[PDB]
């Protein structure tokens, strides 16, 4: 995490510079072959594009300032240091494919713009999302 | 030492995802600001800003920021291991966000009821696309809180369910922040 | 570039099929083109030669035969050479960009003095040309001539707001056509007639582009230049004007559409016909004298071929087109 | 470094079985429900190549209709739909999903991970990508046909008036769904890099391919939501009668800025992972390291940065953009893309090159992409683009680049990592037949179209008049296009044969000199990738694992300078 | 102590060590297991609960 | 506590671009890299202004464009070169203290 957090500051600096340059240039720089005025689409996109990298970079920096010296980021770590439980990872699940099909129903309901299709698509979507999130919580059957 | 503390993966994934909705709303800010530029070049933007109601939007904003601090108290309770506190504060958040969306609905019925529609002008289109995508994200946030509550109904409250709560709270903080940006651009910058 | 490219077969190879250019701006662009291709073929030669070296020299068979062993020298860094081959790209790119700025600003200026102005109006799917301004040294009657057609224009201006009260776009009607031009003398191209638009030689020309519906493109290969015709060019922030200092050689040249505009995008063609300066003066005088005279009548009136030579209309039959028959020979 | 005590009765792990032997009904329900990145990788790859053949069909039809002047069998509408959906299928249903498929199969192996961060999210990304493909291609099932506008979907040509048919809306939602898949895969790849690395593998011990997936994952994260927002703006105009994309609003250049801001980073998203694959392949079949590794990282990072500045070079002919800004920054994005060739030549420089099939494919990639990039820099000057924009010169450029990356280098990846996916080798005879058919076909198709465009043939032209003089060149181009289409016959047969009866891979690294960590495990890997991990002390762990005696050389010769690292004293206060 | 409830299924915890999990930080690399970290597996077939059926179908 | 240097026996040579003393982990390097990359925009502005004045264009404002270009290039250069050198301080003292260059 430590190394990877610093990298987001290269793009942030560069895109902030290009945003300010683009803005005051497009409002200031004269030309024969082009009109003068602040070009808002590129402006907003460049500033929020710097904001994305600033967000993720400052978050990962604020995280790594309070993590131990893990064997992953340690140049001479032994394999045996990572022994123990690693984490829970889903062995299988049907609900991703069901969500894809639900989104498909919704999207087709938009292209045809039948409102019942949009309704049913949103219900299929929210139901399958709930079932994905509730996959490992379904209580044991009881009489 | 018991174990080495390390990054919460689910929180990292959630921040990488909330990076996406910033750039989602970037395109809508572009569709707003180019339209505003042209409309002020005509000197006719302000013929529909007068449809707005800045006090109503301000009380709306109060409700949304209040819900945003409510779910933070809920996350405090979650990390303590306290499930009843989490239930309480997430429910109050659900209620305040529901109030937000139904007040936004009232404002929409008001603005449509006295002229401003999507097709009435370029202003109406930009207004409704921006504020409407935001309202859909708010409704998805209320759905997410509901799903968390039934999760801590069905399964036992472990650290896993706590992280599941923390990241829905991340999402609602982000939605609230996007409303701050919308509120200043729509009602004050105009 | 202001330097003439190499001569003979080298120049023909280097410009690689570019038109020669019937205007000074075109000559400049083609010169810059030829020279950057000299540079590009040099760079390609050296890099491809390195790849062919890697094939025919550094193989493993030849190394095993001459007793080189299992592995080669495991050199991972030459930090000075890394810096050198980082900056060499940069300092060749800098000269590329300097000459780019030069040639561009040569082409795209407005520091000229137009003596003819054309209003161009693309639509789905044809052209309408029209003479907007002529200089009194070249116009009928020896006076500066403005070609605006007052009533046909005043209708377009009146369209800005719909009196029925809709008016959604910043106060204007959706169907506002105010931005278009309606000159007096106009050459409306049709499905069966190519618009032959006539200009003088050795004369500054201005083109004033716009479209009635979608985005089109005024491309003339022999100017080595194109620009897009957008609807509401002011609102779209598009520079709608373009200027050439002169057209160097009389003739008849083709021009095409280059932005995909729809179904019949391949059928939008026109003929930029370039004639002697006095022949243009007589042409525009004749059409100023006969508001009901076709373009072909006036072309005949000054000895030109009546109809387009650089292209032709399209057959417009979805069945008969398939055997090769695609012109309709309306000439 | 500790020495573990050897123990009694030790036996190596049992190797898993190769493909072809699988018993009936084994894959059917597993495909529906699996969360394994390895199966999802194979599925991504097969799906992308299926769509590749489906888009090349439309391309062959286009090339047929241009063979001779006239409309011999297509109409105007159908030709427009054809080039539209060819371009769309080739970028969003081949390039991006195959990027993510190679990433999914290979990246957890390279970093020494068991699984991806969010497995069900991975599966969701795959299935939503397939749904997007269906959504796009169903426009052909309506009587009006697919979308007519090109894959750029300019405005107002895409609005409610000028394109009424529903095929356009099908295009919109399908492109959006492919964006959804691209972002889910990006979240997965990025978090998996951040969290689940093997002990010892810091960020600067990962392979080049992993670093490239890092930068393109953040690019995709940055750009695909903007595409979805702009496409929904278009759908908002069409279905709800909005006015934001009207030309009177300035809605044409609005769309162009939004689109190309998405769009050029997407072509870099396709380029960089396959630069990565080539950086994986060439060091193996050279018996050398990757030359300039850390500087190569900086090159990739600079491309990731600069990609956001150079977006509007696709708008020079508009008379709307700031020409000097974007021309300059385009010439700048070319430089770190140029450092790649110097690194690769350094890697092959006085190495011991064995010309196996994947190496041949990689060198074909370099030979084509060099010309593609030479063409691009001349598109990057406005005074040249004013003639070359929207000409067939531009078609020749972007095919010389994309066919270099997402086809040549992707086939190199297939031949390279077929053992790790199947435990079987591919047929080298057919591999070289496929290579040469592809080479002859592609060069003979697209090289002459440079001249066809320069002469003044625009792109997207259904028909032309024979007086224009294009006919001879179109004919040469079409014959070699049909040859290129025939190039896939040995490829399909080679994959199908070798998957089911190909030569069994007996060892963990059949090429012998594998660098990255995937070659330090079985062929195919177990369900959780690793039955044991080596020590990691280099960007090539498997090489120092297979050749201990080489480390002396590998470490000593690594730099040119006489730095005298071997002569230093003991640094730790104690070994404890 | 009673100044805030703590769930039964919460694990053992030392207040000097910070929370068992918090927004930025966890004690497991991947996700946290839904069965609790203080649970270990495999258990015995007895405490599994599962009763395996015996079936015979007529022929 | 902060970590101590890694143990290396006599005659061992590592590769460690992310070691603790390695500046590539130090963050001031990365900002300086960003500024070094940004410095080229000023040079672009200078070439633009000079070349546009050279052909008789932008004469109204070319001096200002060129001045902002050169000062942008220069301030970016000095800020980046010192953010870099600051970032590379620990490695310099490390090589001063110990035998390895790696
Ligand atoms: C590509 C698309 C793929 C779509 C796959 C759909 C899968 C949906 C869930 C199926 C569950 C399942 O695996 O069933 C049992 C069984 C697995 O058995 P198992 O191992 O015991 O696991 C059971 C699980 O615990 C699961 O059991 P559970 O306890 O979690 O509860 C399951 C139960 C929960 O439900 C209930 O209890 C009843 C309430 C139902 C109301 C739902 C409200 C919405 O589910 C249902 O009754 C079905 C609801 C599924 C909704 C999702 C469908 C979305 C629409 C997709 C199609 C639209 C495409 C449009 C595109 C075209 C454009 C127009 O699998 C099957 O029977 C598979 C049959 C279908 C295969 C599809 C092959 C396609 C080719
Ligand atoms: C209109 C007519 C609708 C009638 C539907 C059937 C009514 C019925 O049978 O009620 C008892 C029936 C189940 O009672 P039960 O004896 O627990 O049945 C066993 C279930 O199979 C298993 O049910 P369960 O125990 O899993 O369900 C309870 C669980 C899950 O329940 C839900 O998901 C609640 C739905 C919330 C709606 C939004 O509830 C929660 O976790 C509550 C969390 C807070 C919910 C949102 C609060 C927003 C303010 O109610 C529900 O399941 C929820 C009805 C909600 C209606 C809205
Ligand atoms: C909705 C689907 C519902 C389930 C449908 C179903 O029954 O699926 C299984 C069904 C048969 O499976 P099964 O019989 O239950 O399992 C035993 C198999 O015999 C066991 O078969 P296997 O695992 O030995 O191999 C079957 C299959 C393995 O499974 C698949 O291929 C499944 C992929 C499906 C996704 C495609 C979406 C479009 O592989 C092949 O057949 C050979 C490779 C095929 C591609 C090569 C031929 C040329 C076309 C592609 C161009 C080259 C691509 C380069 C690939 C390089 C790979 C490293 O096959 C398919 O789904 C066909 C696709
Ligand atoms: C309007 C848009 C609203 C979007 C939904 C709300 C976003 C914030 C949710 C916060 C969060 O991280 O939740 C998952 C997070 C995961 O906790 P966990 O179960 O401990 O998972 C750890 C496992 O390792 C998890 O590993 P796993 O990979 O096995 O599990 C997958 C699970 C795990 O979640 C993650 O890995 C979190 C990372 C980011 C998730 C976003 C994925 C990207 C989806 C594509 C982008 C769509 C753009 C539109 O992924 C999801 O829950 C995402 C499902 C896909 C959503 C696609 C919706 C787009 C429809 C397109 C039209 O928390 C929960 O599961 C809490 C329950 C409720 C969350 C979902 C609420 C659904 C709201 C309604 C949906 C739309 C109407
Ligand atoms: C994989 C996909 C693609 C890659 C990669 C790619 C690379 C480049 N392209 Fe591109 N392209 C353009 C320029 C470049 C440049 C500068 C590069 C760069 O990556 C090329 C640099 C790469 C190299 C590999 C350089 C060679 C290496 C070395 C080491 C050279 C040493 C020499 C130096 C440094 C000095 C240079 C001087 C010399 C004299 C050679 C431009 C404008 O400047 C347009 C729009 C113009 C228009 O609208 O007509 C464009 C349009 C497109 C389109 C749009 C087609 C559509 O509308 O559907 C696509 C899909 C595409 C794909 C791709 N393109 N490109
Ligand atoms: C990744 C990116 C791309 C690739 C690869 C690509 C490949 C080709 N291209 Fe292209 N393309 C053109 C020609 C070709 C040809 C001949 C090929 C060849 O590689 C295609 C041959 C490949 C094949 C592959 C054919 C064999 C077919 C088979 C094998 C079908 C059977 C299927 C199966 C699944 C059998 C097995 C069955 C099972 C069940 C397993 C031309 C002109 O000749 C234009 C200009 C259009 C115009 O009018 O301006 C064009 C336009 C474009 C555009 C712009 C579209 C637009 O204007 O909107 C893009 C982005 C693009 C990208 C790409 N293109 N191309
Ligand atoms: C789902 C569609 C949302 C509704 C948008 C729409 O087009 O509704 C039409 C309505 C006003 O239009 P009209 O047909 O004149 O109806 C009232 C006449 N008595 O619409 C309006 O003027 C109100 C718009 C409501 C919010 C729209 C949210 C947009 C979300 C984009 C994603
Ligand atoms: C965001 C993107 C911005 C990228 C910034 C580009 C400028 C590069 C500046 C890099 C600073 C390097 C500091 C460093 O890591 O030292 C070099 C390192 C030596 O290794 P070591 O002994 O482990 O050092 C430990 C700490 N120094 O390793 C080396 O000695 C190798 C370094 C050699 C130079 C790298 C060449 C990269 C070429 C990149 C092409 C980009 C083109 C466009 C930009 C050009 C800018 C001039
Ligand atoms: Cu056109
Ligand atoms: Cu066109
Ligand atoms: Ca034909
Ligand atoms: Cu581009
Ligand atoms: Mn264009």
């Amino acid at each position: 995490m430590k190394s990877s957090a610093k990298l987001m500051y290269g793009p942030t600096v560069f895109m902030a510079a290009m945003a300010v340059i683009y803005i005051f240039a497009t409002m200031h720089v004269s030309d024969g072959g082009s009109v003068k005025g602040v070009e808002w689409v590129g402006s907003v996109a460049l500033v929020l594009s710097a904001g994305l990298t600033l967000m993720l970079g400052v978050y990962l920096h604020f995280t790594e300032v309070r993590v131990d010296v893990l064997p992953e980021d340690w140049e001479e770590a032994e394999v045996a240091d990572k022994a123990g439980t690693l984490g829970f990872f889903s062995p299988s699940s049907i609900w991703p494919a069901a969500m894809s099909g639900a989104v498909g129903f919704l999207a087709f309901g938009v292209v045809y713009f039948h409102y019942w299709m949009i309704a049913v698509g949103l219900m299929l979507l929210i139901f399958t999302i709930t079932k994905l999130n509730l996959q490992y919580g379904v209580p044991k059957e009881k009489h | 030492v018991a174990a080495l503390n390390r990054p919460n993966m689910v929180s990292v994934g959630t921040i990488v995802f909330l990076s996406q909705e910033l750039m989602f709303f970037a395109g809508l800010f572009a569709m707003y600001f180019v339209s505003r530029a042209n409309g002020l070049a005509n000197g006719s933007w302000g013929e529909q800003t007068d449809h707005l109601n800045v006090p109503y939007a301000l009380l709306i904003t109060v409700i949304l920021v209040s819900s945003s601090v409510t779910c933070q108290f809920g996350v405090f309770a979650a990390e303590r291991g306290d499930v009843y506190g989490l239930r309480k504060w997430f429910l109050v958040t659900i209620i305040l966000g529901s109030i937000f969306v139904i007040g936004q609905g009232y404002e929409y019925i008001t603005l449509v009821g006295h002229g401003l529609t999507i097709q009435s002008s370029v202003y109406g289109s930009a207004f409704f696309i921006t504020t409407g995508f935001h309202a859909l994200h708010v409704i998805a946030g209320v759905m997410a809180f509901v799903v968390v509550l039934m999760r801590i109904h069905k399964s036992k409250f472990t650290p896993a369910q706590a992280t599941a709560a923390m990241v829905v709270s991340y999402y609602w903080h982000f939605v609230d922040v996007v409303w701050i940006g919308l509120f200043i651009t729509i009602y004050f910058i105009q | 570039c202001e330097v003439a490219p190499p001569g003979g077969v080298l120049g023909d190879f280097l410009r690689m099929g570019w038109p020669d250019g019937i205007t000074p701006e075109a000559v400049a662009m083609g010169n810059f083109w030829s020279w950057v291709w000299v540079a590009a073929w040099i760079i390609g030669i050296i890099m491809w030669g390195l790849f062919l070296t890697a094939i025919f020299a550094w193989g493993a068979k030849r190394a095993e035969k001459r007793g080189e062993g299992e592995f080669p020298k495991q050199l991972q860094y030459n930090v000075p050479l890394e810096l050198v081959l980082t900056i060499v790209p940069i300092i060749i790119v800098m000269v590329l960009f300097f000459f780019t700025v030069q040639t561009q600003d040569k082409v795209t200026a407005l520091d000229k003095n137009p003596e003819v102005t054309v209003d161009v109006t693309a639509y789905q799917w044809n052209w309408k040309f029209g003479y907007s301004e002529i200089d009194g040294s070249l116009a009928p009657g020896g006076q500066d001539y403005q070609g605006s057609d007052p009533e046909r224009q005043a209708a377009a201006e009146a369209s800005k707001k719909d009196p029925s009260g809709d008016n959604p776009i910043h106060g204007n009607s959706k169907s506002d056509v105010s931005y278009l031009e309606f000159n007096r003398i106009e050459t409306l191209g049709t499905t069966d007639e190519i618009p032959v638009m006539v200009l003088p030689v050795n004369t500054p020309i201005e083109f004033n582009l716009a479209s009635a519906d979608v985005a089109h493109s005024f491309w003339v290969p022999e100017f080595l230049f194109k620009r897009d015709a957008y609807a509401h060019p002011e609102a779209n922030k598009s520079q709608r004007v373009f200027q050439i200092e002169e057209i160097t050689e009389e003739g008849a040249f083709v021009g095409r559409c280059a932005e995909m505009c729809g179904t019949y995008h391949a059928m939008m063609n026109f003929e930029l016909r370039v004639v002697d300066r006095d022949s243009f003066a007589e042409y525009i005088s004749f059409r100023d004298s006969n508001p009901d005279a076709t373009n072909a009548q006036a072309l005949e009136h000054i000895g030109q071929a009546p109809y387009a030579t650089s292209t032709s209309p399209f057959v417009s039959d979805r069945t008969a087109t398939r055997d090769g028959e695609n012109t309709q020979s309306n000439a | 470094t500790a020495v573990a005590p050897r123990v009694d009765g030790h036996v190596a792990p049992q190797r898993p079985e190769p493909t072809g032997h699988a018993r009936k009904g084994s894959k059917a329900w597993l495909m529906m429900t699996t969360t394994d990145h390895k199966q999802l990788g194979i599925m991504y790859i097969i799906m992308s190549f299926s769509f590749f053949f489906l888009g090349g069909l439309m391309a062959l039809l286009i090339r047929a209709e241009l063979f001779t002047p006239g409309l011999q069998f297509l109409s105007n509408e159908q030709f427009n739909q054809l080039f539209t959906m060819h371009g769309t299928v080739m970028l969003l249903l081949y390039g991006t999903p195959i990027v993510w498929g190679f990433a999914n199969y290979v990246l957890p192996l390279q970093i020494g991970a068991p699984d991806v961060a969010f497995p069900r999210l991975n599966a969701f990304g795959f299935w939503i990508t397939t749904v997007g493909g269906v959504a796009m291609l169903t426009g052909f099932l309506t009587p009006g046909g697919a979308a007519d506008f090109g894959w750029t979907m300019y405005s107002p040509l895409s609005d409610a008036i000028h394109s009424p048919g529903l095929g356009s809306d099908m295009w919109i939602v399908g492109v959006g769904a492919t964006g959804i898949g691209s972002v889910a895969s990006a979240i997965n790849m990025l978090t998996t890099i951040l969290c689940l690395r093997a002990p010892g593998m810091t960020m600067f011990r990962m392979p080049i391919f992993t670093w490239n997936i890092f930068v393109v994952s953040v690019l995709a994260l940055l750009i695909f939501p903007l595409l979805l927002a702009a496409a929904l703006g278009v759908l908002y105009d069409r279905k709800l009668g909005g006015h934001l994309y009207d030309p009177a609003n300035g809605g044409s250049l609005l769309w162009q800025h939004l689109f190309w801001f998405f769009g050029h980073p997407e072509v870099y998203v396709l380029a960089l992972p396959f630069f990565g694959i080539v950086s994986e392949i060439i060091p193996v079949f050279s018996r050398k390291p990757m030359f300039g590794y850390v500087g190569l990282i900086f090159a990739t990072l600079s491309i990731g940065a600069l990609s956001m500045a150079v977006w509007a070079h696709h708008m020079f002919v508009t008379g709307a953009v700031l020409l000097p800004f974007f021309s300059f920054m385009t010439f700048l994005i070319s430089v770190p893309t140029g450092v790649k060739f110097f690194n690769w030549v350094g890697t092959m420089w006085k190495g011991h090159i064995t010309w196996e099939t994947p190496m041949i494919w990689s060198v074909g990639f370099m030979a084509t992409f060099l010309f593609g990039g030479l063409t691009g820099i001349m598109l990057a000057s406005p005074p040249l683009d004013f003639h070359l924009a929207d000409s067939y010169f531009l078609i020749a450029h972007f095919h010389y680049t994309l066919f270099g990356t997402v086809v040549f280098a992707s086939c190199a990846g297939v031949y390279f990592w077929f053992p790790k996916m199947t435990g079987r080798m591919m047929d080298e005879r057919l591999g070289k037949i496929h290579f040469w058919l592809t080479f002859v076909g592609f060069h003979g198709t697209f090289l002459i179209q440079h001249w066809v465009g320069n002469m003044g043939m625009p792109r997207r032209y259904a028909d032309y008049l024979d007086s224009d003089g294009f006919t001879i060149y179109n004919q040469i181009s079409t014959v070699f296009s049909f040859l290129l289409g025939l190039s896939v016959i040995p490829f399909i047969w080679n994959v199908f044969k070798s998957w089911r009866y190909g030569e069994l891979v007996t060892v963990d690294d059949p090429w012998g000199y594998g660098n990255s960590l995937e070659w330090a495990t079985s062929c195919p890997p177990p369900r959780h990738n690793f039955a044991s991990l080596p020590r990691i002390r280099s960007e090539r762990p498997a090489f120092e694992l297979h050749y201990p005696h080489m480390i002396e050389r590998m470490r000593a010769e690594a730099h040119t300078g006489h730095h005298d690292d071997i002569n230093a004293p003991e640094l730790g206060t104690a070994p404890a | 102590e009673k100044k805030h409830f703590v769930d039964p299924a919460w694990p053992e915890h030392n207040p000097a060590d910070g929370h068992v999990v918090t927004e930025l930080i966890s004690k497991v690399a991947g996700a946290s297991s839904p069965w609790g970290d203080d649970k270990e597996f495999p258990v015995s077939a007895e405490e599994t609960g599962y009763v395996h059926p015996y079936t015979r179908i007529n022929r | 506590p902060a970590p101590e240097r890694m143990h290396y026996i006599k005659g061992y040579v590592p590769v460690a671009y992310s070691s603790p003393h390695s500046s590539l982990e130090r963050s001031a390097t990365w900002l300086g890299m960003g500024f070094l990359l940004t410095a080229l925009a000023g040079v672009g502005a200078v070439l633009f202004a000079v070349g546009a004045n050279s052909v008789g264009q932008q004469q109204e404002h070319w001096v200002l464009y060129s001045i902002i270009g050169v000062v942008f290039a220069v301030v970016c250069t000095v800020l980046g070169t010192v953010l870099i050198i600051k970032g590379r301080a620990p490695y310099n003292r490390y090589v001063k203290e110990t035998g390895r260059t790696q």
